[PDB]
This record gives C-alpha cells, structure tokens and sequence, in this order.
C-alpha cells in the first residue's frame, strides 16, 4: 500500500538571507596634539 | 389527574426554549436577595450564566454586571474591586472598579491608569485580605488595625462597615471585591456572606477565564520571541552592536513597549601602561564617579533608540551624551552600577531619579513607566542595560512583562559566545594570514639567489631590471645548465652524489627544459628558477627527506617518462604536472612517519584525518603555487590549471604506501590487460581511453620513483639506506623519550645490526611487485627490476653474515 | 389525552408552578454543572459527562456522545470520548480509553460532516444521508434511526462534536430540541474552552522551557554535533514528555575520495543501490542516540549502528531521511508499510504505539539527522501541538548547527595557524652551520658535532674570536656600521651583550644567545632601511647611551638587558612600509593590531621568537624577572612608536626640569628610581632618540642613511599610487626628490631636536650626539638653499 | 532613596559528567590480506 499522507516543513514561517535591510545597520557594523601638530605631524605620515 | 408532569416532561422542550429565549435579553431589577421569590432568583443566575458567556468583549463589563448584581442583592452601595500586581517581587493592589451602584453605567466606574490608586499589600485591610487569601467581614473599620484611610481621605466618602473577600485561583489572588456601608442595618449577615461567596463563584469564573487568555497570550509572545531571537542569532557570526540590533528589532512586534533602547558599555577592563603615567605620576586625579560591580568605569559607548508609537525609527547615537533621554534620568546608570532589574511606575514623581516630566522628544511622547535590566556575560559581568518604556495599554509593567523582558535579556547575555568567537576567529584568521605570509617571504628565492643561476646580468650587461624578451632568458640560461647527456640524467643508474644541491637545482630546471614544457606553455624562465629555488628551500635539512631525495624522484620521473617510454600515454600538460608534483612530493618533511603525526596528536594529524603528510605536503606545494612569482601555470586556461591541480593531488596523495599497497590490485589487472594486446597502438588506446586506468598507472609511477633508491647501484643504494635507517632511528628515539613508547624493530638504535635482514624482508615486499609489474607493461623499465634484484643479494650476503655473527 | 386544555396549573405543594419550578431546577442544575470546573483536581470529561446526562434527560433521547477532535499530519479528525453516555450511568464506563477508540477522518462520518460544516446537523433518516458510517453501528452492534449533532466551535476552531441518537418516545428531534441542545452545548462550550485554553498554555510553557533550555546548552561551550545534540536533548528530556526517543546522524560527506572512485568507475565494484537523501548523499546512520525513559532513565550511544537496531527496524528513520517529510503515526505496527515491531521491542515488555519522526535540516535544506519520539507518557497519539513542539525543537537544532561548523572552522583555523606559524619559526631559525660560523667550538676546541663542552670555556673561546670593543669605535657615538658586513655586526652585537656583564651574571647560555643573535638577523627582512644595519645600529647606539651617557647608573643589570634585546628587536620583521599604509590598504597587521600596528607586530614577533626555549636568551632567569624583561620589553618596542614620543615628551621634559633643580648626582639618582614610571618615561625617550640616532652621525653617514631612507619612502609612495590610487604626501613622493634636503631640515626641527637637546640638558656625557644632529641640520641647509639657487 | 528593586535570577537556569552517555561522544572511529594486517604495522606502513 502506499504511505499515508505526512505534513510538510514549515520552511515559509521563516524562510526570510542575512543583510543590511534592518534600518540603521549601515553605521552599526564599526566604530590629541597641538594646533601646529595637526598639519606637520600629518606631513611627515608620522600618526 | 392520573398524569402527573409525564405530560409536561414531554413538553418541557418548549417551555425551556421559551424561558431561555424570553429571559436572555431582559433585565430584572430587585433588592436584597431575601424579599426575592424562588422563580426571579433563577431567572437573575440565568442572567449571570449568560453574562459569563461572554463570546467577545472584556471581562470588565461581566465583572461590573456581577458587583453591580450584588450590590441590589446585598443592600450595600459602591462595590468596589481591586485587581493585585506584582512589581519587583512586592505584590500591590489598584483599584479597577470604584463605586459600583445598581443602575449605574460602566463608563463612569472603570478607573483608567492615570487615576489608578495603588496600595501595598502592607497598607489597607485590602492588602491583608490579598496576604491571607481569606474572607474578611469588618464592622467599624475606624476602630481595625488594618484599615487604611488614604482612600477615604482621596474621594471624601466615609466607611464604617465592610466585606471583602480575595478571588483565588491556583493559589494566586487576582482580584479583591468591596462591599461596603450596608443600609438600613449594619453587620452584615451570615446569608449576606453566603450570597457574597455564591456570586464571586461568578466573578472567580469570569477572572479565571480572562487571566488563562492572558497567560496564553504571554507564555506564546516568549516562546515566539525565542524563537525570532534564535533565528537572527544564528545566521551568521556578527559582533555585539549588529547581534543586538538584529534580536532586539526582530522582536519590536512582541515587546508592546512604546519605545525602547539598549546602551552598551566600554569593555576594556585595563588601561595602557602610557595612558596609566599620568594617573600614576599624579598628575591627572583619579576618575571618581560610577563604576560597575567588576571596577570599569560606566561608559555607555553606543546606543540603540527604537522608536515605536509614532514614525518607526531606529537612531543610533555613537558615543552619547549624558543629555541623550535614555540618560538623563539615573535609571540607566544605576542599573550599569548595581545589575537590578527596575520596575517604575510614574517615573516623573520619584525624587531620587531625575525623570522628564515633559515631552522629550518634542512629539508629544511622555515617559510613563520604565522597566530597565542588564545584560551579563558568563562571568556575571555587565555588558549592556536596556531599558523599556511606557507599556502600549498603559498599565505599568507587572511580573509577566518582567519575565518576558528577563528571558529576552537572559538570551542576549547567552549569545554573547557567537561574539567572543567571532573576535577569537578574526584574530586566528588575520595571524594565520600573517604567519603564512611571513613564511613565504622567508622560503621564498632572494633576487641574489636567482641571479645565482639566472646570470642575465653576466651576459646581457643589464645589471638592473628583467626588461629582456623570454627568448634572450632562455638563450642564457640553457647555455647554463647542464647538459643531460654529460650528467647521465636520462640514465636510471643517475646518482646525485656528485652533484650539489645548486647543482642539483640546475638539473631540475634542466628537466624542466628536455620536456618542452617552457616554451609550449610559456613558463616564464625567472618564475622557473624562482619556483625551483624555492622548492629546494622548503625541504628541511633531515637525513633523508631532504632536497636530494626530492631531486631524484623528479629525475626518476623524467625517466620513466623519457627513458622508460610512459609519455606515450600522457599528454604535454600531464607529463608537466606530472613533474612539477613529483619534485614536491615530500616538501617540508619534518622528518618522521605518519604514525609519529597520529601517536603525537600533531597539528598535521588534527588538521588532516588520514593520509596526513601527504596531505601537508599537497597542500603545500598547492599553496607555493598560488603566489603569482612562484606560478609556472600562470599562463594556462583554467580547464587545463584544474587538470593540473587534480594531477597534483592524486600524484601526492598517492606518494604514500598504505594507498600503494590498497590499489596494487587494479595495476596489475591493467598491466595483464595491456600484456595481451597484439599491437602497441591497441595497448596506448586501451590505456588512454579510461582516464581511471592513467590516474592508476601515474599513481603506481609516484610508488615506483619515490622507492626508486632501491633499483640504484649498490654504492649508491648503501648510503641511501644508511640515511633512512638513520631517521627511522631518530624517530624511534624521539619516541622513546617524548611519547615513552617503545618503537619497532626498524625504528631501535640497538636493532641497527639488523637493518640488512629488514631491508631484504622490505625488497620483497614492497618493491618488487611493482617493479616487477612495471617490467611486464613496459620492457624498457627492464633494468630498475635487474638492478632492484642485484641490491637485494648484496643484503641477503650481509643478513647471513648476522646469521653467522649471533650463531657463535 | 386533549380532553382538557394546556394550563400552568399551581401545584400549591411541593411546587407553585410546573414552568416555574423547570426554570428553578434548571439554573440550580447549570450553576453546579459550572461549579464542576471550579473543583480542582477534577476533568473536564466529568463536566462534559453531567451535562450530557441532562441532556439526555432532558430530551428523551438515548445514547448521548462526544467525538474529541484533532490534527494529525495537517488534517483533521475525530475520536471518541464518551459514548453511550445515557441518564444514570457510571462515569468510568461511559469514557473511553486512548487504546479503545474509533478514529474518524472527517470525509467519512456525520461526525466528520458537522465538523467540516461547523453548523448544527440534524438527520431524521441515517439511511437519507450520505455522509452517515455504519463504522460503529457493526463494531457495537448498535442501530441508528436519528441523529442531531453540534460541533463546539470556540475562537473558529473545532474541539468536540456532541450528538443524540435515537428519541425513544419519537421519531424526529424537533427543533426545540435543537434549541435546548444548542445552548446547553453552549455551556459545553465554555467548559472546554477553559479546558483548551489551559492546555494550551502548558503547551506554550512546555515550548518556551524548550527553547530556554536548549539555548542554555548551546552557548554554554562551542562543540561538535554530536556532543552538543546530546545536551540539548537530554536537557529538554522532561519537557518532550515522551516514553523513548532517539536521534540519528547522517555522514554529511558529499564527496569520494579519488582512490576510492577507481574501483566504481572501473566496474569492479556495482554501484550503490538504495535509499538516498534529497541531496544525493548515501542514507548512513553513523551514530544513533537512544535515550529512555519509560524506566531505570537510561541513555545509550550506538556507533555505526546495525540495520537490526530496534529504531531502524521500521522504515521510517530511512522514510524520513530520504523524503525529509514529518510523519505522525498512530498504531505503528498495525500498518502494512512501514513494518513496526508488533511484538516487544526490546527484552523488556515495552511496545511502540505511537511514533512522531522529524528531520533536521541544515542551511542548505541538507538533511542531517533524524529525531524519532515513540508513544506518548499519556495513551493519547500525538497531536498537532506535539507536532509544533518537536518543530521547534528541530529547527533549533538545525541552527545550533551553525555554532558546531564554526567550531569545526576554529578547530582547522587553530591547526593551520599552529602548523604556518611552526614552519616559519624553523625557516628563521638560524642553523646550525650558521652557528658554528660563529661559535668555532670544532675547528679550536677539538670536539666532535655533539655539544658536550663547559659553558665557562665556551665563554672563554668565545670572547676571543669576538670584535675588540675598544676598537671599531663601538663605544663612540660615531660608530658607522658601512664598513662592517652583516656577520661581524652579529659579532659585535654578542660582543655588546658580553660587554655589560649579563652573560655571566644571568648564567644565559653561549649557543642560545649565539642563535638568537643570528634569528634576529634573519628575521629583519631585506628592505633598503628597516634592514638588520639599522637593528644593530639602534642596538648600537642603546649600548652607548647605557655605557657612554652613563645613564646605567639609573637602571639594574636585568633592565640594561632587556634594554639591549628590546633595541635589537625593536623593527624585527619590518615591511618597508609605515602605520598609513597599513591602514590604509587594510593589511592583516592593521586588522589584527588597532594603535601602533607595526610597533604591536614587533613586540608579538620579538616575544614569540623568545618562547621558543632554543632562543631563550632569557631561560636561566626567575619568574618574576621573566615578567619584568617582558614588560620593559612591551615598553621599549612600542614607545619606538613616533606618536607615543609626541604625547610624552612633555612628560619627559617636566622630569628633565625636576631633576635639573637638584646640585647632587645622588640625589637626582634617588629621585628617579624610587618612582618606576619616571624610570618608564626616561627609558622611551631612550628608545625614541636610539631610533632617531641615525641624524646624530657624521655627514657622510648622515647622508647616505637619508638616502636610504628616502629610497624607501619613494618605493612605498610608488608602491601606494599603484595599489591604492592615492596621491602620496611630498615626503614619499618620488617626483620631490629634489625636496628631499629641505623636508629632512623641518624632520630635523620638528622631531629630533626635542629629544637630545633634553637629553644634554639631562646628561651632559650626551651633548655630542646633540652636537652632531646641528651640524648635519647645517649641511642640509646648504642642500636646501642650493636647491633655492636651482630654481 | 532608590525604591527597593528586583535581584538578578539566575539560579533557575544555572544548573559531562552530568550527562551519561559523553564518554562515547568526543570522537569517533570508523582492508589489507591476512599477512599484510601484520607487516604492513611491523615497516609502519600504517
Ligand atoms: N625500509 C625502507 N623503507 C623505505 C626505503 N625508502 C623509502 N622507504 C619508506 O617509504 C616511504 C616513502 O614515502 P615518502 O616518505 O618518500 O613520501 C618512506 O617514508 C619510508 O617509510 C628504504 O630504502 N628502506
Ligand atoms: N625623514 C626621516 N625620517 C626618519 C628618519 N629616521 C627615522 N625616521 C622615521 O622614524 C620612524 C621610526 O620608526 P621605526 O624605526 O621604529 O620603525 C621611521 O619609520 C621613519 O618614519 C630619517 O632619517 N629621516
Ligand atoms: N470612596 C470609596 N472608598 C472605597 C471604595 N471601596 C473601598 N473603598 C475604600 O478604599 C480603601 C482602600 O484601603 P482599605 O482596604 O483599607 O479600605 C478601602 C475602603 O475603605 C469605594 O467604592 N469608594
Ligand atoms: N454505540 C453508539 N454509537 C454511536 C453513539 N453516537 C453515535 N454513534 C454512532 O457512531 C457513529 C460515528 O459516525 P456517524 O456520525 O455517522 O454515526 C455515528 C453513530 O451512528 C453512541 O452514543 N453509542
Ligand atoms: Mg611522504
Ligand atoms: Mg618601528
Ligand atoms: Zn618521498
Ligand atoms: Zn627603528
């Protein structure tokens, strides 16, 4: 005989994949001298 | 007579349908319970049992239906109930129904949140009925210790009698019903309680029923919110901020908070010692203020708003402010110092902490009731604290929504292993990357070493940059290299003695050449020496394994190929991946057996199940091949760089022996095939139709080169077995004194006297069957068979000289 | 009979009127019928059971009964659960046990009828209508000629359908008693509305305790599948509340190996013929988890389990994991199919009932195990909610798969880490040969390979194939390392070592420090500065500082030491290419390391070469001087870091001008090293200017040093707009070459010049070096105002 | 002062030699002539 009739996965309650549809995650993944300092140290590629 | 009631049983079908139908819908009005008739009586609890069945709506109105009910039937006035909460483990009791009077509309008696009057269960004879779960009749109240007069005081009514009675189902109190002011008379009556209990067995119902529902509806919230928590978390590896945001939106639709946020505090734990100078040397104050229970300071980093009951949206604030609403108030830093979980109510009137008592926000949004909790790592060390607003019904968070939230915060807490182990994998990932480039910069060939071979600059007069055409490359360097006809490269009996090893990298690039792989795939000559050189650098410096033995079982490919006659069976690209994998066959050889890997647990042995050296050696050379400097196949299609990968890996895999001494059995099926064809050219169509019987036959050509020192010259063959017994015994020492197993007979200093007998019972075992197969396919491979026979009598001469040597 | 008319005639006793005394009687007999829900530790079938009774009192019928309705496989169906339930019967009798019941599919049956219909069915004739079943009239050897059935709907869901059957005293129920049935149904109704709403909530209770638990288990520690498969299921034992179940595991390898594709290919061997998944994969239960319940609470682990294993002797573990489909059965071995074990499974008298056989599925839809729950604690079969628990109990199994294949990834990402990280260090490792180059221990002391020589006279041979360091200027600030080949910097390096007594004093072996001397070289790559020169020039100059600047009378011999290693390995395993570049072109350095990448990278570098006990310069020493070399050594290799020194030369100055107050050297001494972070300060600065020292040389040094390190500016600047598309800055930019003298005068009066004019102010011993860096700023500037004629 | 407020819970849920069955679990094992079982070990083949 054949087999009875058996229910199938529920896979669409949370078929969804994974992404940046959730609002605010494009800011959410990553996150000191003198005045004359700003510019030179900059210059010298020291920071 | 004669018939009595048989003829109106018969009929009382009717007379219930009737009765049913015409007392449903209308409302008797009557007093005190006692002047009532039997027959109006049951006609009120058919009203009542209809009221029960509510079918849709509130149990509030069946609630007031009934007290009113009582009210007429006790004679008393405003009827009154008290629904009991829990917040913060402390039970309480707030008034739902004031003032019930018969006739007197529903709107009017149901009191809202905002004019709600709470009392503790210590406070009022309100609080003592909820405590002791027991009917209570007081007259006088004025002259009881547990009268409380706050209400009174409130509404300007006066009591002086009362009856209360607690409504308890499963233990738990739901609800506490007032009676009070009985006119006419005072004292009450036993019937008057009797009745009291009848009806409350009404009211006990309808409660039962509605606060099933509402069990129901929050057990299923959790379990959903579990379940959408479960499902974001698992999707993939993610770091705290975006695990967090994914499980707390989610979830927006099962938290019926109006709004909510969710703070994440700094987790360095210890400062850099450059940054600790100033506070040691004195002269920057120590940092005085909030600190968690584990020392940090209190540094809310970056916060989360979802914004619900108006606009959704969902602000992030890196690094805020203390003036941010979710910090203003204290809440939030107090539960980052102490880790309870705080439930407020009417957050604007408490003093301690400094809640807005206006819009916020400027939308008209009010801060109502607040319910904040932390979020804790394994070691019970606070990580975040979120805080949810005023509840979507109004009512102030009781010790369901309490649950839900702790579950929630409990889940979030658990999930913080998927964050620590998305750190701990980018840090293994990024030394692993740095560890591997390192290597290869220190494996692979200097410029100097290149130009060791590569004399370009000795004849082109360059002396800077490889901006020569291919052809003057290779003009230059095969006037270089060894001539293959002078260094007996074709020969089987080659011995690499002689040579050395920049010798012996020479005549590889010279193998290379005798092919016509370079110029038909146009192998760049600096890629070839390059990578040459850099296979000569990554064998290590053991007894055995070392450069020279790679060497010549490439040499020994090369003569099999050309020599012994199997490139008729092979291709071009074959034969060149062929070679490329025979001279990386055994590259960074540590220097023991794979048996030594799997007794260890070395990290080869865990990284790779079986067959674990040949494997490392496989997905080295896979690696060396990768690098653009070190890639002879650049300039190949990528059907045929595929053939060449799978050429690489059958070739290397199948270098070992157990894999050898499994499939001898097909070989020989194919050689006895192959030995009955009448014409050569059948025999090559035969082999070169199947791809499966040339993988067999390349695989039984990687057995025969890698045990080709056997088929050597006796000179030769003696100082290579010399050098094998001489790593199998420093493995078997290494044995010895790191794993304290005693080894084998073959791997023990003191059988070394016995190395002849053992290598005799080895040229029979595992040698001869293939030499002496390869000898019936190809007659040309003749002589390796002749050769291997010669060495093994010298062997039998010196195990009967043992013999002899123990017989005395 | 109709002789006298209908009247509502007043009995005067016992009663004043009959419809009155009805109405009385009848809300008496309601309100107890709805007292019986209040009675705990009672059932709902006993309230079901007395209004039943009235019913059928009432309505002069016979045979009252109620059909319980549930969900198996997603459709519906009906059981009896009491039946003929008459006035004056036992309730014991009249309900009927999970194991005597008749099922009815809804298609079939007036029960099935009302159900789908949701309506009151009232039949006369059973014969008229084509949905009546003579199922039970043949089982029971009972006949219908009536029936009136209403299904109990609450919330549009169907619990129960309540029929009579066969009016005694008529031969049609009219519709007054359909009335009177209806509402006394409606009663019905909220008894086991009550009743589903409870069970409902332990249902949801049950679940959320599952999914605590498995939550709890899983996050407790990163394991395999197996392991971790097991504690969640033996964590929610309880709440499945099931008799026995089980689990089992599929091989998840989709591929053959090549060797042993050959025979399959080659026809040796047939080609597999039998079940297979979804996927394609072969159905293998390599491992089956059996855990009981039913008595003693065992649990069981069969690996590589025999087709004879009593889970696997039924079809359906293979039926599941070949379709993936959730099969509810109920009496197993009654079906034809999948043959169940009719007898006891086992040696003990346990037999299989009910079985709820579910899949596991990965991400990919992949089938990975397959969970098996055999009958229920309760005789009921399984329901639908049942259904929805073990769901939800699978897919979070399913997920969790997740955490056990990044385990799996941490475990290869670990071994290959390990197995890189070894190979490397052999590389680097200087060998043997390299050594005895050194250390001619065969060649002076007439010894074989093996070392088996005093290390005293290792220490004597040694001293005397070593650089004079009285010679080649290695005390002077004006030691230029151009005349010197790479090996004799090794040399002198030893040599520098041996000079401040720490050899001896901390008993450090000759060969290990000989091989660490040779693995620091080979470890500073072959870039055109950041080369071995420049270690051992920064070494070089630390060694003057400590020897000539007399600043060793501030720190011990231990620190001079640590001092000594950390300037020799101060650049270890330089690129070429600065902290911007590593930033900017987002390098695995500037990913694994956030402030001060390549200084972090060092440190890491330089202390993993220390661990390794061959080249453990520091072995023979104690724990707490082991913690202390390796906190100086973290101090010194990152204050090489030029931003470091720009936050800290105020620091260094204010204590330059506290110790400049005191007119005695003792007390300026007793000053500085009672406070350890003085002595911190004062040693980065010490590193800075050892790493700057390269502009204090004589000019020809000077100039050739700038050179260099122009060169290796432009090739990173060069290397930078190839791979990055971004203009470099003037200084690395090649097309500036010829600004090359006026930038190296502003590096002059910027960085440099802090540093030792502090230091004379400090020491006067170390005003040469000062000296030296204003004559070189000279020379620059006649290159610069050259370059202003040049235009 | 601050109003009295709800500890932290945690013993409910704070519950392998707790769970029989481990030993078995951590790993898990899965050809040659008669003579060769023992030669193929005797030459570490294997
Ligand atoms: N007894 C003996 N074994 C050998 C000899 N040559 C090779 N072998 C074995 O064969 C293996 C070949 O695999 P390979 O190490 O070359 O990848 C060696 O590791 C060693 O176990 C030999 O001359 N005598
Ligand atoms: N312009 C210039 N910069 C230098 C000179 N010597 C060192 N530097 C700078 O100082 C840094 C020191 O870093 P480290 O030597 O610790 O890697 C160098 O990377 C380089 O940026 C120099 O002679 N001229
Ligand atoms: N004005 C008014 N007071 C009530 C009513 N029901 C109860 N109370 C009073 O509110 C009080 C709350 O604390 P108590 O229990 O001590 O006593 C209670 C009653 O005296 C009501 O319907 N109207
Ligand atoms: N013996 C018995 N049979 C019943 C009773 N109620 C229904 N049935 C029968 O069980 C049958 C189930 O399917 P049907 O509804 O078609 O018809 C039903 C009736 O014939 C009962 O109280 N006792
Ligand atoms: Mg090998
Ligand atoms: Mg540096
Ligand atoms: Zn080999
Ligand atoms: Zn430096």
């Amino acid at each position: 005989k054949g087999p009875p009739k058996f229910k199938q996965r529920q896979t669409r309650q949370f078929k969804s994949g994974f992404g940046d549809d959730i609002p605010g995650m494009e800011g959410l993944g990553t996150d000191a001298f003198n005045h004359l300092e700003l510019h030179e140290l900059a210059q010298y590629g020291i920071i | 007579q004669f018939a009595k009631e048989y003829f109106d049983r018969k009929l009382r079908v009717e007379v219930l349908g009737e009765i049913f139908k015409n007392s449903q819908v209308p409302v008797q009005s009557s007093m005190s319970f006692s002047e009532l008739t039997q027959v109006e009586e049951s006609a009120l609890c058919l009203e009542l049992l209809w009221t029960v069945q509510e079918e849709g709506g509130t149990p509030e109105q069946g609630v007031h239906r009934a007290l009113q009910r009582l009210a007429h039937l006790l004679q008393a006035d405003r009827c009154s109930m008290f629904l009991c909460r829990s917040r913060n483990g402390i039970p309480e009791v707030a008034s739902r129904l004031l003032d019930v009077t018969p006739t007197s509309k529903f709107e009017d008696n149901l009191v809202g949140p905002d004019k709600e009057v709470v009392f503790p269960l210590d406070i009022g004879i309100v609080g003592w009925a909820a405590h002791t779960k027991k009917t209570h009749n007081v007259p006088d109240v004025k002259k009881n210790s547990h009268f409380s007069d706050f209400m009174d005081k409130q509404t300007g009514y006066v009591t002086k009698n009362l009856l209360a009675t607690p409504i308890v189902v499963g233990k738990e109190v739901l609800a506490v019903i007032m009676a009070v002011n009985k006119v006419n008379a005072s004292e009450f009556s036993k019937q008057d309680e009797e009745v009291f209990s009848k009806y409350l067995n009404f009211v006990s119902i309808i409660l039962r029923l509605h606060h099933t529902s509402y069990m129901y509806n929050i057990e299923s919230r959790r379990s959903q919110i579990l379940m959408w928590s479960a499902n974001k978390v698992f999707e993939e590896l993610t770091d705290v901020e975006r695990q967090f945001h994914k499980a707390l939106y989610t979830v927006r639709s099962y938290l019926n908070c109006e709004r909510y946020s969710i703070g994440l505090l700094d987790m360095t734990k210890e400062k850099e010692f450059y940054d600790e100078w100033p506070i040691k040397l004195g002269e920057v104050e120590p940092y005085k203020g909030p600190k968690t229970p584990d020392g940090r300071e209190v540094n809310f980093y970056k916060i989360i708003d979802y914004i619900l009951h108006g606009k959704e949206e969902i602000k992030v604030i890196p690094t805020p402010p203390a003036d941010h609403w979710t910090l203003i108030s204290g809440l939030p830093t107090y539960v980052a110092e102490n880790g309870f979980i705080c439930n407020m109510m009417n957050a604007p009137a408490d003093e301690y902490f400094t809640f807005q008592k206006g819009p916020v926000d400027e939308t008209g949004w009010v801060i109502k009731n607040v319910l904040s909790l932390p979020i804790v790592n394994k070691k019970e060390d606070i990580v975040g604290v979120a805080t949810f607003y005023n509840r979507k019904d109004g009512k102030p968070f009781d010790e369901h929504d309490e649950y839900i939230t702790e579950t929630l915060t409990q889940f979030l807490g658990w999930s913080l292993l998927n964050t620590d182990t998305y750190d701990k994998m980018n840090k293994l990932e990024n030394r692993k990357d740095i560890a591997q480039e390192m290597l290869m910069n220190q494996t692979k060939a200097t410029p100097e070493e290149i130009k060791s071979i590569l004399k370009f600059q000795e004849k082109l007069n360059v002396d800077v940059i490889d901006d020569c055409e291919e052809k003057q490359l290779v003009a230059i360097l095969k006037e270089d290299l060894p001539d293959p006809r002078s260094a007996e490269l074709y020969e089987f009996r080659f011995s690499d003695f002689p040579l050395t090893e920049h010798g012996l990298i020479k005549c590889g690039i010279r193998l290379f050449f005798e092919i016509n792989v370079v110029e038909k795939f146009k192998v760049p000559v600096e890629v070839l020496t390059r990578w040459m050189y850099t296979v000569r650098k990554g064998y290590r410096a053991v007894t055995y394994h070392n450069w020279r033995h790679g060497f010549n079982v490439g040499q020994t490919m090369f003569t099999l190929l050309m020599t012994g006659r199997l490139k008729k069976y092979y291709t071009d690209l074959e034969a060149f991946a062929m070679l490329a994998a025979a001279f990386c066959h055994d590259i960074d050889h540590r220097g023991t057996n794979n048996l030594y890997q799997m007794k260890s647990t070395s990290p080869l042995a865990r990284l790779h199940g079986s067959s674990i050296l040949e494997r490392h050696h496989l997905e080295y050379s896979k690696t060396l091949l990768q690098d653009e400097s070190l890639n002879i196949f650049q300039n190949l299609n990528k059907r045929q760089f595929e053939t060449v990968i799978h050429l690489f890996e059958v070739a290397i895999i199948a270098t070992d022996l157990a894999l050898y001494f499994k499939k001898r059995t097909m070989f020989q099926k194919i050689v006895d095939a192959c030995e009955q064809m009448q014409t050569e050219e059948e025999a090559i169509k035969y082999v070169t139709v199947d791809p499966t019987k040339k993988e067999i036959i390349m695989a039984m050509m990687m057995t025969a080169c890698d045990l080709s020192a056997i088929t050597k010259p006796w000179e030769v063959q003696s100082q290579v077995a010399l050098m094998v017994a001489n790593e199998f015994w420093e493995q078997g020492d290494l044995e010895r004194t790191v794993l304290q197993q005693q080894p084998i007979p073959m791997m023990d200093r003191n059988k070394r006297d016995e190395l002849p007998k053992l290598q005799v019972g080895f040229i029979d075992f595992v040698c001869t069957f293939v030499y002496k197969e390869f000898s019936r396919f190809h007659k040309e491979i003749t002589p390796m068979l002749s050769g291997l026979q010669n060495n093994r009598v010298e062997w039998k001469s010196l195990a009967d000289e043992y013999d002899a040597k123990m017989k005395v």
